[PDB]
């Protein structure tokens, strides 16, 4: 339920899966930023930074 | 009223509505400085304690 | 207790941002002209005097409000509730009344 | 789960950095939180603990920012003192837990990579009255248990959070040099923006070294625009973009109930 | 050698004149103080309130010799509020202090 551009992707499973931050830092920070008020934000922060 | 008991006010613990008169008179920054000066009556809850 | 969150001041370089008033508790809004910020290396804004800075602060509930908070109440007529121990002959029992 | 990758230490105005001279410090104290009835204080200082410059989570290193690069120092050089040498329990991120003797000021300091001390002092009352009905200094071998509230070690668990945002800019004069009537802007592998009012010079952003011909250093301007990392919302480093684009990060050490002798 | 180097602190022991490390110097009234200007027979310090004043220095034998005098030292900062450390927002009011000029 997190809104990036028009993705409307589910907050569990990132559109950039895996290693979102490693691909494009700026874009990831934007993606997180856009969904600050969404009640599900912390599924996006739980998905976005951490990766193997 | 500011400073006394009730500076902050809230109907319930989890309620969103909130009433505060803490006299936040933010002032002009000093030259050559980034900051945000604010002079404020300290929390009335500690005064009540 | 409250925490008076004050975000980083917007410093509009060579431009004027008039403060847009978002309703939040005790929200206090002002845009100042003539600022000349100095970060560590040097002045963050080239324009000599036409800089402005929009400084804004607002107060919200402290992070411990759930835990340390005085609750104000109004009391009406109260209900007595007692424990009575009663005894006759061989019966000896305590009840809540 | 290193949420600290995004974060970076910041250079924050510090009115009293020792000797009474105001300076721009790596360790500027930005909040002291004293809701713990035990006595522990949560200190908010500008430079994370235990997340090295390479973003590994090792604990012996305290990460801080100088210039624009991120350097690290030894953990064991951390010293907090209110009137006497305080005692630290908790360190993660920007938060340090300290138990301190009563005083009037509050100092935090760490040693630079060049083995020079850098500190910040702030005015904080800190007269802890321990719970109960007797102002005792240390706990006895015999007594009652009363509920005190103090900060634990459990690095995560919701509710309590801070606002991060994009580092605004970082004006510097190190990147500008004068090459015989031209202005040479080095980059050093970081995006750099320039506004030269030398006519043709024009404004613009680059990722690689270049220069502007027939111009003076005293007439141009330059600032490095990082966007990869993230920073604290701190009132002493300006914003970067209208109406605020504010991200969020969980903060260590929530408070909970402990038995207080 | 009467060189003006700063890393060295000169003292006398016996009838000979020896030196020691400059960073040895410690001033303390209640807690550790901070020294600002160290030159000649005179040392400038900003110090927290206390009742005594102790100055300390190591020998060539790395043994601490220090000595103490009784000084009240309750500094009242100028103006109409006693503050411990300088605020980040405030007025400028004229205080008188000692500067590092050796000159004139
Ligand atoms: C300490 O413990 C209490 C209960 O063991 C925690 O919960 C609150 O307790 C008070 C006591 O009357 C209740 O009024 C609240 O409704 C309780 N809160 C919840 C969410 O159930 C309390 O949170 C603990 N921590 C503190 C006080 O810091
Ligand atoms: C009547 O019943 C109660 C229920 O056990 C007996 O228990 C007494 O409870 C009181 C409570 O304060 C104690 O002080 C007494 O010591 C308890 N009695 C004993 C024997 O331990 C109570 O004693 C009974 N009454 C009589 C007269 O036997
Ligand atoms: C680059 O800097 C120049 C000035 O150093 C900015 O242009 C103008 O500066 C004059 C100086 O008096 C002001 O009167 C103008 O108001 C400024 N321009 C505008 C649009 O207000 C210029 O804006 C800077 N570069 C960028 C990209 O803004
Ligand atoms: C979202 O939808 C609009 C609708 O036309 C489109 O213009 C826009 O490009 C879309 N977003 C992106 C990132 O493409």
């Amino acid at each position: 339920m997190c809104v990036l551009a028009n993705a409307t992707f589910p907050c569990f499973q990132p559109p950039c899966v895996p290693c979102c931050y490693e691909n494009n830092a700026e874009a990831t920070l934007r993606m997180l930023e856009d969904n600050v008020d969404r009640p599900g934000y912390y599924d996006l922060l739980q998905a976005a930074l951490t990766c193997r | 009223q500011p400073g006394r008991f009730g500076d902050i006010q809230s109907r319930t613990v989890e309620s969103n509505d909130l009433y505060a008169n803490t006299a936040l008179k933010l002032a002009r920054p000093s030259p050559g400085m980034v900051h945000v000066p604010y002079t404020q009556t300290p929390s009335g809850f500690k005064y009540w304690l | 207790e409250y925490k008076t969150v004050v975000p980083s001041p917007y410093v509009k370089c060579c431009g004027a941002s008039e403060c847009s008033t978002k309703e939040k508790p005790d929200y206090q809004c002002k845009v100042y002209t003539g600022v000349y910020p100095f970060m560590w290396g040097g002045a963050y804004c080239f324009c000599d005097s036409e800089n402005t800075q929009l400084s804004e602060a607002y107060v919200d509930r402290s992070d411990v409000c759930r835990h340390d908070h005085a609750s104000a109440y109004k009391a009406h007529t109260a209900s007595l509730k007692a424990k009575v121990r009663v005894m006759y002959g061989n019966v000896n029992q305590t009840v809540d009344v | 789960f290193n949420v600290y990758k995004a974060t970076r230490p910041y250079i924050a105005y510090c009115a009293d950095c020792g000797a009474g001279h105001s300076c721009h410090s790596p360790v500027a104290i930005e909040a002291v939180r004293s809701e713990a009835t035990d006595g522990m204080l949560k200190i908010q200082f500008s430079a994370q603990i235990g997340i090295d410059k390479s973003d590994n989570h090792d604990y012996t290193k305290i990460r801080y920012a100088d210039g624009h690069a991120i350097e690290n120092a030894v953990r064991s050089s951390l010293k907090v003192a209110t009137s006497g040498d305080c005692f630290v329990h908790g360190t993660m991120g920007h938060f340090i837990l300290a138990k301190c003797p009563p005083g009037e000021f509050l100092q935090v300091s760490i040693q630079d990579t060049r083995n020079a001390v850098r500190a910040c002092r702030i005015q904080y009352h800190h007269d802890p009255q321990p719970v109960g009905r007797e102002k005792f200094t240390i706990r006895p071998h015999y007594g009652k248990e009363i509920p005190c509230t103090t900060y634990q070690q459990t690095t995560a668990k919701t509710v309590e959070e801070i606002d991060m945002h994009m580092p605004p800019d970082t004006p510097d004069r190190t990147l500008l040099s004068q090459q015989s009537g031209n202005v040479k802007i080095t980059v050093g592998g970081k995006k750099v923006k320039y506004n030269c009012t030398c006519g043709t010079g024009n404004v613009g952003t680059t990722n690689s070294d270049m220069t502007i011909n027939t111009c003076l250093i005293e007439q141009c301007h330059v600032s490095v625009t990082d966007h990869k990392k993230w920073q604290f919302n701190s009132p002493f480093v300006p914003r970067a973009d209208e109406p605020a684009r504010k991200g969020k990060v969980h903060i260590p050490f929530p408070l909970d109930n402990i038995t207080c002798r």
